[PDB]
Parts: structure tokens; C-alpha cells; sequence
């Protein structure tokens, strides 16, 4: 059934399982019209397709041609992100296949389930964990591409970088959640400790910047204190 | 019109024949229910005024040969039985009639209700839901399970109702997913009407088959077949105007017909909100949605 804080560590174990988030998949900006009117201007989205096991990001670019004269964007959303999902499932060896998909919505369980009739042995479940992964798109790298896209594109990243050279996944999970939960609390304050000492820089096929293991500790202390402070200010305590 | 005669009572036992029922005392002279309407199917059942658990009985035509009830005191249970003896059959009939140990179908004139409960519903179609073929009427009881429910043990004591499932390889195309979902029309109309049922007729027949037996016997998996076959029509957007027409029919009697306080057990809220609120039809049900509103308004 549902994934929780008590069956947390399923997720590092040796079955192959994605967690599907499809918060950023349809993206508009509200604007006034001429006439004074209000209308929406769809931006490119993405699908949010991660093991979190092994970090490997299956980004789904949805360009914006894919709403072109549909009706009803945000339920057409769901059942487009079910499409993608399955059309990435049967594009991978059978091997690769995940056994379980964690969609971070109760809303996608009926798109993809219907979408992935043909798979019976992959079991979609859903989560009470309040996952950050609507943030991905506060993460500068995979915003870019997003935004330059001109078509429909998968992008394959590593959303763990090189860590699991050093640490495990359970740790790397943690460590992403707590950036994720940052950015998504406070962008700028989140992003302001990233990248505020310039001799830390991001490699070119890195997402986030080239901590020593005593500055994550430092980096991952900051988050923890940005994100206190934020809850103390929203409920005034 | 016909007679179904009784060897005894031997066991008190409150007696329905249709929507009409009788309380029988343990030895009472009883022999039997005569002037059964021809030209419908009927259903006679039971509960044992010791066992108000297994409500059972037998559906039957009167047309298709002479049946009688007889208590099997190894069994436990009123059991139907026919005589294939013409004149044996006639001669008892003629003598409890004579002696007055029988009660009457007490339809009234004005009355359709049972035809109205049982338009669509054919003998024949019923024997195979209850394949039991050497019998010439059917058995049915509150613990009888669907083929369904035997998917998710005993296939012979099983109802065969007709597999509803709307996410399944038989109800969604490949490559019309969200269409096929959100607009059951090509499941109801191809798959359903034209690939199994044949006509609106037998697929009418079963929900109102199914429907019978969840409000005479309490069969759970007949409730469910009765909601997924309203559900499936609901949820299409393409639906012949008859059709329509007539599912108005068939639901206003079969709300008519329920026992007020069963509602609660017998009525799916989930089915219901959307036939009459949500889906494609919410504007098609005007006489159910009208006594739907003021019989159980707490139920929506």
C-alpha cells in the first residue's frame, strides 16, 4: 500500500523502484489580457522520474506544443505524465524495470495504473511522505534545460552527483531532501548558502557544487536552521 | 394461472414469493401458493425463523414445467423439486385448492410492479448465471459468490455475472487510456452490448437479475454487479436515448421497490453522486434522480 516514515528504508533496497512526482509537468503564468481579462501562458514542464537508490533522474521535458488546443491541461497533465511514464518503462531492458512506482500524488494512481495495465507485476503505490520534489525546479542545471527546450526531450541526470562514492543512499536521499525541502521553503535563502563561498564550484557534469564531507556538514546544518526559522516566522512560534 | 404446491411445513419459515412475503408456522397446514401470474419469472425464498442467516430460494417459470416445495430434513432447507407426472401434479393441486390450504399471489390489479422489476429478466439467461442444468429453476442464497469475487472457491454454488472491471486490457484500448477511462462508451457499446450482451435487452435483464438478488437474498456480490453495471452506463458519454429511457424505468422501480432501511447497506453513495450529480447523465434520470432525492436525500 501507501509509503511512510515506517517503511522508509524499502526505498534502499536491491528491488528497482521510481518515485514519479508530476508537480511541475503543467506550468503556466497568469497575465491580464487586453481587455482586462485573466489568461494563462503555458511554460515548459517536466516529469520528475527518480530511483532513489542509484540518484538516476529520468527528466521528461514537456514542451509546451504538447497543450496546443486541449482542453482541460491539468487532468490532460496527469494521464500525459501516466503516458511518459509507461512509454519509459517499456523503452528500458526487463531487468531495468521497476517492481514499484511511488507516485508523490494520490491523483496520478489512476492515470498510470490504467497506463501500465500491461505490466500487472509492477505495483503503483502511493506515499503519505511530504516529498520536496516540486523544488527540482529550483535546481539551476535542470531549470535551464527545461526552459531552452524547442521539443520534447528525456535528459538523463544523476540527481545524487558522485556522493554514493562516499556515503550511502539512505544518507544521499536525506541530504537531496533537505536541499529540496530548502529550496522549496526559501529559494533564494537556500540558494544564497549553496554558492556563497566561490572557491566551491559545480563541475560541468555535476548538479550541485563540490562539497568536502566537513562542508555538507556545515551546508547541511544551514538548511536545518533556514528551514526552522521559516517555520517559526509561518506559524508565528 | 399457476400453483407451486408445498408436501409441508415441517419448520417455521417466513415465505416471500416476489415482493410479497408470509410468516408459516412449524407445522402449520400449509400446501402451497396458488394463482402465480403466467408469463413472468418468479422467485420464491426463505428465512428459518431459527436461522435469520442464509436467506435462499429459487427462481422459476411456470411455463417451463411443474414445480413443488419440499422440506429435506437432512439438508435443512425447503427445497424445489419438479413432478415430470402431469396428472399426479394436477390431482394434488385440485385437492389443496379444494381444502383451502393454500394462499393466493395477492397482486393487486392496477399493480406493475413486478413486471416493472422483472422486464428483461429470461428464465433461460438466469440457468447460466446459475449453471445447475439438470434443474429447470435456480438456486440462489445471501453467501453465493460471483465468478469475480472468485478471481480476487466453489465454481458450480457460484453466480456467473458478466466480469466488469474498468481497469482492465477488456475495458481500455491501448493508446486510448484517458478516453476509454473517462468515456466508458466504447467498453459499454463494442465490448459490452455488441461483443457479450448482444442488445440492451440482456444486459438490462442482468441488472435487474442482480439487483433482485441483493435486495431478496442481501448477495453482496450482487449489489456490486447491480452498481457496476449502472456505473459502466453512467460513465459513458454515448448512450442510445432508449437505453437511457428505459434505465430511468428500471432504477425508479427497483427505488420504489427497497426497503427504506436497507438503503444503507444495499445503496453505494459513490455510484449513486456520480450517475445522478457527476457523470454524463447527471441530466438523463429525471424519475430516479426525483425519488432518489425525496426517499433517501441523506444518502447523497
Amino acid at each position: 500500500g501507501a509509503m511512510n516514515s515506517s517503511n522508509y528504508a524499502e526505498l534502499f533496497n536491491n528491488d528497482i523502484k521510481l518515485f514519479v512526482d508530476d508537480t511541475n509537468v503543467y506550468r503556466v503564468t497568469v497575465h491580464k489580457t487586453f481587455e482586462g481579462n485573466v489568461a494563462t501562458k503555458a511554460i515548459n514542464g517536466c516529469i520528475f522520474t527518480l530511483n532513489p537508490k542509484t540518484g538516476h533522474l529520468f527528466l521528461k521535458i514537456i514542451h509546451t506544443s504538447v497543450w496546443a488546443g486541449q482542453k482541460r491541461l491539468s487532468q490532460l497533465a496527469k494521464w500525459k505524465t501516466a503516458e511518459e511514464v509507461s512509454a519509459l518503462v517499456r523503452s528500458l531492458p526487463k531487468e531495468e524495470q521497476p517492481k514499484q512506482i511511488i507516485v508523490t500524488r494520490k491523483a496520478m494512481l489512476d492515470p498510470l495504473e490504467v497506463h501500465m495495465l500491461d505490466f500487472p507485476n509492477i505495483a503503483i503505490r502511493p506515499t503519505e511522505l511530504r516529498l520536496p520534489f516540486s523544488a527540482a525546479m529550483s535546481i539551476d542545471k535542470l531549470s535551464d534545460v527545461v526552459m531552452k527546450a524547442t521539443e520534447p526531450q528525456m535528459v538523463l541526470f544523476n540527481i545524487y552527483d558522485d556522493w554514493l562514492d562516499r556515503i550511502s543512499s539512505y544518507t544521499a536521499f536525506s541530504r537531496l531532501t533537505l536541499l529540496l525541502r530548502a529550496l522549496k521553503t526559501n529559494e533564494e535563502s537556500a540558494k544564497m548558502i549553496l554558492l556563497s563561498d566561490p572557491t566551491i564550484t559545480i563541475k560541468s557534469y555535476h548538479l550541485w557544487p563540490s562539497f568536502t564531507d566537513e562542508q555538507w556538514i556545515t551546508i547541511e546544518s544551514q538548511m536545518r536552521d533556514l528551514i526552522l526559522t521559516e517555520y517559526g516566522r509561518k506559524y508565528n512560534v | 394461472m399457476n400453483t407451486v404446491p408445498f408436501t409441508s411445513a415441517p419448520i417455521e419459515v417466513t415465505i416471500g414469493i416476489d415482493q410479497y412475503s408470509f410468516n408459516v408456522k412449524e407445522n402449520q397446514p400449509f400446501h402451497g401458493i396458488k394463482d402465480i401470474p403466467i408469463g413472468h419469472v418468479h422467485v420464491i425464498h426463505f428465512q428459518h425463523a431459527d436461522n435469520s442467516s442464509m436467506r435462499y430460494g429459487y427462481w422459476f417459470d411456470c411455463r417451463m414445467g411443474n414445480f413443488y416445495i419440499q422440506y429435506d430434513p437432512k439438508d435443512g432447507l425447503y427445497k424445489m423439486m419438479e413432478e415430470r407426472d402431469g396428472a399426479k401434479f394436477e390431482n394434488i393441486v385440485h385437492n389443496f385448492k379444494e381444502r383451502q390450504m393454500m394462499v393466493s399471489y395477492p397482486k393487486i390489479d392496477e399493480d406493475d410492479t413486478w413486471y416493472n422489476l422483472t422486464e428483461f429478466v429470461q428464465m433461460d439467461k438466469i440457468r447460466k448465471i446459475v449453471r445447475k442444468d439438470e434443474n429447470q429453476f435456480s438456486y440462489v442464497d445471501s453467501s453465493m459468490t460471483t465468478v469475480q469475487e472468485n478471481e480476487l472457491s466453489d465454481p458450480a454454488h457460484s453466480l456467473n455475472y458478466t466480469v466488469i472491471n474498468f481497469k482492465s486490457r477488456e475495458a481500455i484500448r491501448p493508446g486510448h487510456e484517458m478516453e476509454d477511462f473517462l468515456d466508458k462508451s466504447y467498453y459499454l457499446n463494442t465490448v459490452m452490448l455488441q461483443g457479450i450482451f448482444k442488445n440492451s435487452s440482456n444486459y438490462f435483464g442482468e441488472l435487474q437479475f442482480a439487483f433482485l438478488n441483493a435486495m431478496f437474498f442481501g448477495n453482496y456480490g450482487s449489489s456490486l454487479q447491480w452498481h457496476a453495471m449502472i456505473e459502466l452506463i453512467c460513465s459513458s458519454a454515448t448512450v442510445p436515448k432508449h437505453m437511457l429511457d428505459k434505465l430511468d424505468e428500471i432504477l425508479y422501480y427497483q427505488i420504489k421497490t427497497l426497503p427504506e432501511q436497507y438503503s444503507d447497506i444495499l445503496l453505494n453513495e459513490r455510484v449513486w453522486n456520480i450517475c445522478l450529480y457527476s457523470s454524463f447523465q447527471k441530466n438523463s434520470l429525471h424519475n430516479t434522480e426525483k425519488i432518489m432525492e425525496n426517499k433517501y436525500p441523506e444518502l447523497l
